[PDB]
């Protein structure tokens, strides 16, 4: 009770899909199924740990004067007059159609060019929380959409850890070298990432260790890659390619 | 399906894809207007591919540099003009299609039905080697072709250039140029290969051109297939040959007389401007090109 | 140099133009079609980009073949059609920036290419001087002559 | 999968008659030309 | 006597009609039909499970 106690006035506060609430409410009955001290215990005590974690509704608000953006763009990147004329025109346009917008994103040229900082300089101006992830090479399906947490050893994949670390639910994802991640016979991930990345399904994300489905469609994913060519096609023809 | 001419895409454009991608900025046709101008330079200039997508790329920038001289910018009502345009867009990539015109000797324009729309690839060929080896040489002009050849283009190829050593004894005997020198000769890669036979009637105009030196008429643009005896066979997917060729402002064109059918087919404005020569036997073509 | 079967192609295309060049400017020489030649392209160019490096290639053996060095610290780029037209290459920016940091002081492109070059910071344009050509012979008497 | 595999979940087909409440609608299967025709179990024999 | 299983092979150009004259024989014989194809299998686990 004592964890179930600290978690739900965690769940009285953020305000969590009310879907996942009842999902979560089940589960929690089978914790009060479930042993005080067996070890499959402490792995769901431990999921109760990820899944609580998760901001649900925290919202980072964003500044939405252009002006804002001009000046810590400035405060930290000279220059470069196409990407900030770009990223200009992407704040300039979601400020018109009302709501916030997403979007898929790629910089891309010699390495230390200043993406990544770019990333978190923007990160900073829309107000957004920052998180790099790196993919380049990565083959396992373990690290992105998680195990089945009936694993020994199971662990959520890596998006579970970047909510449970910036607690915001809208934050600035920057998955790191997307052109050469690891796209093999034993379970793509680059193929895998297409639920992350389609704007309708990251709505309801659902992933093997933690069952429930998340709600990403406030995130406003980012992704850097060296070279555009080597991306496969489906995930490459969405995103818009600035240089 | 098919692809779209060039003014078509006018007639696109200007309905079923400038007011999606301006509720894709969110903006209301009262603040940024897009005359039916600027809309046939683009698709004019800027883009010459079969499908649309190229010019949804174009329409979109625009747009969204629109959106952004409303929010802050100064303009409460930007209004686009060509002389405005290259401001947005930018300044012209593309203009001067069909890079020769004035074609010098040995190389000749060939339709391709490629993988994905169609282009009109040109064909072209030189010498090799010093020509007058041995007044009295005898060796054989060997041909060397190039261009991502597969090897059924191969046999095409030493078809074509068997018929046109026959063709130009049975014409002008006191010229041997064809059977006494080496030749280099390159075919763009592109055409998908079912077709690639279909590029060989251009071939033989090609070393034809080369052999008595005069530039072949300009801008006749052609295809066809060779029997190695001056028959003439069919080609395929001729509709989105056609339409390649209207798009580099070609003004006649010659076809294999069995397909003087599927050319009718086609929606009278697409055929407008064209002046079709249908043959079958191969000396005709000859009348047609040069003199 | 580690070719690609593209690289084969324009290889030939290029030593094809070269014997024509030849024997249409100065007959007296027969070094191409009289002697065998090696020639090494250093590896780093990806595939797609690999025709680009072609213009450079002809002037290589022509230096060879008339034997004069090539004028100093001359860069340039292109793209052969073998009959002498040539083509747009793409990535200007970059390319143009490397040979700022090499100390070039000319460079010479497909007039194709004129449009992208003007988006370039005007500091990087300072102290070149640029050749944009179409056709192949120009070449030829901005390099020997 | 067959659902005694670990994180089986039925094919995406039977996702879209969950999602579409129909018995009759209308699939659109995409870019059949570069269908992944391979050793590991070819799935254009399963489509058939 | 009996019933006798036994095999057989056609062949000929595409189109002649040989899959429709098999259920022909099926209803003829009162032997139920069943369709089986194989063209360019491998997994032979397909044919044994
Ligand atoms: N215009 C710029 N303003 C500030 N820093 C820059 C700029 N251009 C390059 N850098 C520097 O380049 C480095 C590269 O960092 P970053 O973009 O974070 O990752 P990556 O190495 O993937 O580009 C940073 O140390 C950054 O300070
Ligand atoms: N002698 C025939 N009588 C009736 N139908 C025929 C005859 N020959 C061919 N067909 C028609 O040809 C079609 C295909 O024949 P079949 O052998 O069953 O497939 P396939 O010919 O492709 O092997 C059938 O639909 C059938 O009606």
């Amino acid at each position: 009770d004592a964890i179930e106690e600290k978690f739900r006035e965690r769940l009285k506060e953020l305000v969590v899909p009310k879907h996942v609430m009842d999902v979560v409410d089940e589960e929690l009955s089978k914790l009060g199924l479930l042993d005080n001290h067996s070890s499959e215990f402490n792995v769901t005590r431990n999921y109760l740990d990820w899944l609580t974690s998760i901001p649900w509704g925290k919202y980072s608000n964003e500044n939405l004067d252009l002006a804002r953006a001009q000046a810590v763009l400035e405060e930290d990147h000279y220059g470069m007059e196409d990407v900030k004329k770009r990223i200009l025109e992407f704040i300039a346009v979601s400020q018109l159609r009302g709501s916030t917008q997403g979007k898929i994103l790629c910089f891309y040229g010699p390495p230390g060019v200043g993406k990544t900082s770019i990333a978190r300089s923007i990160a900073r101006a829309l107000n957004r929380e920052y998180f790099r992830f790196s993919v380049g090479g990565m083959t396992d399906v373990a690290e992105i959409k998680g195990h089945r947490r009936t694993y020994v050893g199971a662990m959520p994949g890596k998006i579970i850890q970047c909510l449970k670390k910036t607690k915001t639910e809208n934050p600035l994802i920057l998955i790191d070298e997307v052109d050469k991640i690891g796209r093999g016979y034993q379970g793509d991930p680059s193929s895998a990432l297409l639920e992350l990345l389609d704007p309708e399904q990251n709505a309801n994300f659902l992933d093997h260790y933690l069952d429930v489905p998340v709600d990403l469609s406030k995130v406003l994913f980012i992704c850097t890659a060296n070279v555009t060519d080597t991306i496969p096609e489906p995930l490459r023809d969405r995103m818009e390619m600035i240089n | 399906v098919s692809g779209y001419v060039a003014q078509e895409k006018l007639a696109i454009a200007e309905r079923y894809l400038v007011p999606q991608a301006r509720a894709l900025c969110g903006l209301d046709e009262s603040k940024a207007k897009l005359s039916s101008d600027v809309l046939t330079l683009l698709i004019k200039q800027y883009c010459r591919e079969s499908g649309v997508r190229n010019l949804q790329k174009q329409v979109e920038k625009v747009l969204r540099k629109s959106a952004y001289k409303i929010v802050s910018g100064e303009a409460e009502s930007v209004e686009v003009t060509p002389e405005n345009l290259q401001d947005f867009v930018g300044k012209p990539v593309f203009t001067v299609e069909r890079m020769y015109d004035v074609t010098p000797p040995g190389v000749v324009m060939g339709l391709a039905w490629t993988a994905m729309g169609g282009s009109t690839l040109f064909v072209e060929t030189s010498l090799r080697r010093p020509q007058d080896k041995d007044a009295k040489g005898d060796k054989d002009g060997s041909l060397e072709v190039t261009g991502q050849l597969g090897e059924v283009m191969k046999e095409s190829a030493r078809i074509a250039y068997t018929f046109a050593r026959a063709f130009l004894m049975q014409h002008a005997p006191a010229n041997d140029y064809l059977v006494t020198s080496h030749i280099h000769l390159h075919v763009p890669e592109g055409a998908t290969p079912k077709d690639g036979p279909s590029a060989g009637c251009t071939i033989v105009t090609a070393l034809l051109s080369l052999a008595m030196g005069r530039p072949v008429r300009q801008n006749l643009a052609m295809t066809g297939e060779v029997s190695l005896t001056g028959k003439i066979l069919p080609v395929g997917g001729i509709k989105e040959k056609t339409i390649a060729a209207k798009r580099a402002g070609v003004t006649c064109i010659v076809l294999p007389a069995e397909n003087k059918k599927d050319f009718y087919d086609l929606a009278a404005f697409i055929t407008e401007g064209l002046e079709v020569h249908f043959v079958e036997h191969y000396r005709e073509i000859f009348d047609i090109a040069f003199p």
